């Protein structure tokens, strides 16, 4: 349809959305469901009460915020639809589904059921005439312009190493783990549970995630930096409540490298990435060594990629030239590529029309996805 | 002193059990071992023939380009291999893939054209599903039954990539309108070897029973049955990767302990950490 | 000699590993002059003798085997029980008993049963110790296995800074005899083998047993996972390569769109 195509940056922790041509997603607000916490009494108390955005961040202590995209998979389907209606609202889209073309993005190793249910929304509730569910890693490759690259997302409940080849990854050499900063920050709070901080609300935990994004990093030396005694730098709450930090800031992200801290049946996302690369040809592995792409948001720690480099040096063989690209809109890299592909008018064949859904449902998407 | 006849039997056995593609290389290794080419070739000639027969060697005569799999229903006994797909019998060097002089075969026809239609649909499918190695439907009107012997095979040999995969799918069928039975196997021989040998072998003994109405009518139907068993079993194996990956693995060797946290032998040896009450 | 040795080792890599003992027997019957060379290269699979005086079914290796007399890691009873032979230090004898008990617990931590025996034989600047763990298959199911953990640590203690160089030999075998209908008569044997160095501190809190046990935990999980991901996803790709499920001419148009993607990449870059 002759309208600007909608780009949906399906961020796990921070979801985003926008259009073609643009470089930053037009409308940004994370992935969450903020349900209320009290009962209206005074005339002036708003209604609907499952608010998102300004009211959410504004009244954090008044909204029982929950998260649908658990393990990178939405559980509050209907609520996410309404969050899209929130996007469809005067705030973000001010339009209809039937008007603009839409582009959905995806992570690797996704169950078909989610894609099918999404298509049900897209063509039954929402009625987009030009839409297809794409990937996310190849979109970050569009952003980088690279061809034979390994894309590593960094969200809240998803972590995947995608060894791509010219924008067409081996759909087998890709690895995917559905865990990141959500439980890592929860585990950091668990460190503070030992030292008395079990401030259980998710909005109360959103502040902890603000510390995660703010006062956290990755110390390259594991025990040499962990076993020693820190200085315990202080943090101040929205009111300014003094809370020390300590070693936790780098202790908790070790879970991503040592899943034994939570007992996850993973083996360190770094080794999983090494294995994702190792599921290809040696020369293809060299091409992937030359092109290492990072995505998501958790790629913003001190010594993050540095400790990763050290791990690869201690695990991968010799001559592995770890050429890691470190851009800034790693979250938006997928959005950037979505805007790039959205600018590509070849999408006519790549999309799924409304009648295409009427005749195939999501089977057309499964026949066209890669 | 050990009798060389034991080595003949052991050699023929191991050469029939040789990895796919590395068969001649296995023969070379055994030749480097015994180095008695006479006694070697005694059991090895049958190992060559039998390996081509069970392994379904897709010999392709250049003048016909059939890619006929070698089985027991093709040879004339004197290395001349009949072709159910094009009614020709060609001599074949069992020691190699070398074939020669395809002599035409005046055969049945009451089943040959029928399997040609079946093999046409199967070839159209299989070529869209296989890359190195394809199908060959043998035919025989034995015991008053137009016995369809649908032999299918696939492989790819990448020793550079250190693996020699091999697939075989022999299907047993009898054109007896209407009561017919779609019997079949789905033989696999995966041979990866670098840093840990992966000699994966499996199959799928299946027996269906389709109704024979006509040649082209039930041809694609029989091929569809084979097709679905292939798709289903490959799907089952794909799921088996995950189910074994966690179930079989942790069942034999756990991934994490029962507590899944960490094993500190210091505290374990300290105080005899739990043999007191537990 | 060397030609038969090399062809024998690569042949064992080529031969069906379900008959490794019998294949090696056939190999000795073929060339008995290279018997011990092949025995040294490909060691014996895990055999189990019983320490009757201690009540310990113990694994059989080369080091406990005093000549041809398998030492028990609990009572030092050879098999046949000789008087002198495979003897570690007295402190190492007790430390070996401790390690054997703790590693039987380790075997219970990952196998919940089986037979495991670690053999030690002292030396000055550290020593060498063979670590063995054996477990049967899923007798309750159709899948069968023969767990053969063959490990040898290169204990190299450094008096300076109480660290100790280690290089645990890795070698693990097991069967994947899944005879399920969805799997067919599926069997697989991962005849695995690795090794990697490390210098670990030996202390009252981190002794040799604890050090090596941690490394065992690490190495086993790493190799196991490496197999499960690399090797099994690789075999999955092999499965898809030999037989594709998707019919072609469907993927052709998708590849045409892929070509258009590369075209667009050139349109902008
Ligand atoms: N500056 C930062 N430092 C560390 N982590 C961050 C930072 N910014 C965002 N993150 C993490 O990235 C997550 C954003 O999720 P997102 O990356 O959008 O999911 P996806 O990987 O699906 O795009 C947040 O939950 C947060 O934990």
């Amino acid at each position: 349809i002759a309208n600007q195509p909608v780009v949906i940056d399906n961020g796990s922790g921070v979801i985003k959305a926008g259009f073609a041509g643009d470089q930053i997603p037009k409308y940004c607000f994370p992935n969450y469901v903020g349900r209320p916490k009290h009962v209206r009494v005074m005339a002036g108390a708003l209604e609907g009460d499952i608010f998102i955005g300004p009211k959410a961040e504004e009244h954090r202590g008044l909204l029982s915020i929950r998260y649908p995209m658990e393990h990178g998979i939405v559980k509050d389907w209907n609520d996410m639809e309404r969050i899209w209606q929130y996007v469809y609202s005067k705030d973000q889209l001010q339009t209809f589904s039937e008007e603009h073309p839409v582009l959905l993005t995806e992570a690797p190793l996704n169950p078909r059921k989610n894609r099918e249910r999404a298509a049900e929304v897209f063509f039954e509730t929402f009625n987009v005439p030009a839409l297809f569910i794409s990937m996310q890693a190849v979109l970050s490759l569009y952003a980088t312009g690279r061809t034979t690259g390994v894309v590593l997302d960094s969200g809240d409940g998803v972590t995947h190493a995608v060894p791509i080849y010219e924008g067409f990854a081996m759909p087998h050499s890709i690895m995917r783990i559905d865990i990141a900063g959500r439980d890592v920050s929860r585990f950091l709070r668990l460190y503070l549970r030992k030292e008395g901080y079990d401030f259980h609300s998710s909005s109360e935990f959103e502040i902890v995630k603000a510390i995660k994004e703010r006062a956290c990093y990755l110390s390259i030396n594991p025990q040499k930096d962990e076993t020693l005694e820190t200085e315990k730098a202080q943090y101040y709450l929205p009111d300014g409540s003094t809370i020390e930090i300590g070693p936790s800031r780098f202790r908790a992200p070790e879970l991503l490298f040592r899943p034994d801290l939570i007992g996850e049946e993973s083996e360190g996302i770094h080794e999983v990435l090494v294995f994702a690369i190792q599921k290809s040809d040696m020369d293809l592995r060299r091409t992937l060594f030359s092109n290492i792409v990072l995505s998501g948001g958790s790629t913003l720690f001190k010594g993050f990629g540095d400790r990763l480099l050290s791990e690869v040096k201690k695990l991968a063989p010799k001559d592995v030239k770890i050429r890691i690209s470190a851009p800034q809109e790693r979250l938006y890299s997928t959005w950037i590529g979505g805007s790039i592909l959205a600018s590509l008018d070849t999408f006519k064949k790549m999309w799924v029309s409304k009648k295409e859904y009427e005749e195939d449902g999501a089977r057309s998407i499964h026949r066209k996805t890669f | 002193r050990v009798s060389d006849e034991e080595k003949v039997r052991i050699a023929a056995k191991f050469i029939t059990h040789a990895p796919p593609g590395e068969f001649n290389e296995v023969f070379n290794d055994v030749r480097l071992l015994l180095n008695n080419d006479n006694l070697l070739r005694e059991g090895a000639a049958h190992a060559f023939a039998q390996y081509n027969m069970d392994q379904f060697t897709p010999v392709k005569i250049e003048g016909y380009e059939d890619q006929v799999l070698i089985t027991e229903h093709g040879d004339l006994g004197n290395s001349r291999f009949l072709d159910p797909r094009n009614k020709i019998s060609f001599k074949f060097d069992h020691l190699r893939k070398e074939a020669s002089d395809p002599q035409p075969e005046e055969v049945d026809g009451s089943l040959k054209s029928w399997r040609e239609s079946c093999d046409s649909a199967l070839r159209a499918y299989v070529k869209d599903h296989y890359s190195n190695g394809f199908c060959t439907v043998y035919a025989k009107n034995i015991d008053g039954q137009q016995t369809i012997i649908a032999c299918i095979e696939s492989h790819q040999f990448q020793p550079k990539n250190f693996w020699n995969g091999r697939w075989r799918s022999e299907w047993k069928f009898t054109i007896t309108p209407p009561t017919a039975q779609v019997v079949g196997v789905l033989k696999i021989q995966v041979h990866y070897y670098e840093d840990g040998n992966v000699q994966l072998v499996s199959h799928k003994d299946v027996q269906d029973s389709v109704t024979v109405s006509n040649e082209a009518q039930t041809a694609k139907e029989f091929i569809k049955i084979i097709e679905h068993a292939e798709n289903e079993y490959q799907t089952a194996i794909s799921e088996n990767y995950q189910t074994m990956s966690d179930t079989t693995f942790k069942a034999l060797r756990r991934q994490l302990p029962v507590t899944r946290t960490k094993i500190d032998w210091n505290k374990i040896l300290s105080y005899k950490i739990g043999k007191e009450m537990q | 000699s060397d030609q038969q040795l090399d062809c024998a080792l690569d042949l064992m890599r080529r031969l069906p590993p379900q008959q490794i003992e019998k294949n090696l027997s056939d190999l000795i019957d073929l060339v008995p002059s290279l018997c011990e060379d092949l025995l040294s290269s490909v060691d014996q699979p895990l055999k189990i003798a019983r320490d009757k005086v201690v009540g310990k079914d113990y694994l059989l290796c080369d080091y406990n085997r005093d000549g041809d007399s398998y030492r028990s890691p609990w009572s030092n009873k050879y098999d046949p029980p000789l008087e002198d032979g495979a003897m570690p230090s007295a402190r190492l004898r007790k430390l070996e008993v401790e390690a054997n008990n703790a590693f039987d617990q380790y075997r219970d931590l990952y196998f919940e049963g089986g037979v495991s025996s670690v053999y030690l034989w002292d030396l000055d600047h550290g020593f060498a110790g063979v670590i063995l763990i054996k477990k049967a298959g899923d007798g309750s199911k159709k899948i069968k296995g023969c767990w053969d953990s063959i490990h040898v640590v290169e204990v190299q203690e450094k008096s300076s800074g109480r660290t100790a160089h280690y290089k645990l030999t890795s070698t693990v075998m097991l069967w994947l005899q899944t005879n399920k209908s969805g799997s067919g008569t599926m069997n697989l044997g991962g005849s695995l083998t690795r090794q990697m160095e490390k210098d670990e501190t030996v202390s009252d809190c981190s002794p040799h047993i604890a050090n090596i046990g941690r490394l065992v935990e690490d190495m086993e999980n790493k190799i196991r996972s490496t197999l499960n991901e690399i090797y099994f996803g690789k075999t999955k790709d092999i499965v898809n390569g030999l037989r594709s499920v998707q019919t072609f001419a469907d993927k052709s148009k998708q590849e045409a769109l892929k070509n258009d993607l590369v075209e667009a990449l050139k349109r902008k870059q």
